[PDB]
């Protein structure tokens, strides 16, 4: 159940508050208008390994 | 590393790599930040006077998206013991900021619950870094990585020699002939989830390096979020 199912559909940080699943993201991310997706701020974001 | 596979282009971004005065790496760690290293206390005892180098994949070629960095504050851990290497944690300000580039990249700092029943479940994590690819062999020129699943709490307090302390956890292969080593220490132990790297260890210790019936030992960052986080502020 919740985040003990496939982490919640959270991109990140998955928190169970109330019997619902809260998502969230780590610093360098804001949380998409879906709730769950972690969106970068800037280019070089934490954990990303780099593309260019 | 012992095994394991070369890092290539712009895949151990958050690899920083500690250096003495005579240009040579001792010891590895993890960029936290555009001012903050993440590293192991008894890393700050293998040399008089030292420096941290971001972006370096081979230590015999000036490529170009290497830096070297001057420690302006070391933060070590108040309660580390260089007898059983419990509380292997410190933080290091750089005076000035890394610029993050190609092979240059912070790695994510995760929540402690989360991290611990979603991050440390999973079946491995990465560790990277300069050290012996041999047991008895002499340091590597090249950033290596190696994947190294998470070793049963129990199966590792049993098979170590020592006390397996609450602020260590396992990771490694009973026989295969892949592990961290001398040199690696103070170096990152990230978890990877949906394509996002978080830091989940400290390559601290291990007896030997890839023996039969030992694994590797690694500082739990898990256990010290809240003080990682404090010395970040100060
Ligand atoms: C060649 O060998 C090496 O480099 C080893 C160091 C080392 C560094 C980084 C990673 C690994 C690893 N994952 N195998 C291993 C080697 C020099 N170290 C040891 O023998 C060694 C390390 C700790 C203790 C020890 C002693 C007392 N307490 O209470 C806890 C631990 C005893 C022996
Ligand atoms: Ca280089």
């Amino acid at each position: 159940k919740l985040c003990s199912l496939d982490n919640g559909d959270c991109d990140q940080f998955c928190h169970e508050e109330q019997n619902s699943v809260v998502c969230s993201c780590a610093r360098g991310y804001t949380l998409a208008d879906n709730g769950k997706a972690c969106i970068p701020t800037g280019p070089y974001p934490c954990g990303k390994q780099t593309l260019e | 590393i012992v095994g394991g596979q070369e890092c290539k282009d712009g895949e151990c971004p958050w690899q920083a790599l500690l250096i003495n005065e005579e240009n040579e790496g001792f010891c590895g760690g993890t960029i936290l930040s555009e001012f903050y290293i993440l590293t192991a206390a008894h890393c700050l005892y293998q040399a008089k006077r030292f420096k941290v180098r971001v972006g370096d994949r081979n230590t015999e070629q000036e490529e170009g998206g290497e830096a070297v960095h001057e420690v302006e504050v070391v933060i070590k851990h108040n309660r580390f013991t260089k007898e059983t290497y419990d509380f292997d944690i410190a933080v290091l300000r750089l005076k000035t900021p890394i610029t993050f580039r190609m092979n240059v990249a912070p790695a994510c700092l995760p929540e402690r619950d989360w991290a611990e029943s979603t991050l440390m479940t999973q079946k491995t994590g990465i560790v990277s870094g300069f050290g012996r690819t041999h047991e008895k062999g002499r340091q590597s020129t090249r950033l290596k990585m190696l994947e190294v699943p998470y070793v049963d709490r129990n199966s590792c307090k049993l098979s170590s020699s020592f006390i397996i302390t609450q602020n260590m956890f396992c990771a490694g292969y009973d026989t295969k002939q892949e592990d961290a080593c001398q040199g690696d220490s103070g170096g990152p132990h990230v978890t990877r989830f949906k394509d996002t790297y978080f830091v989940t260890g400290i390559v601290s210790w291990g007896e030997g390096c890839a023996r039969k019936g030992k694994y590797g030992i690694y500082t739990k960052v898990t256990a010290f979020l809240k003080w990682i986080d404090r010395s970040m502020k100060t």
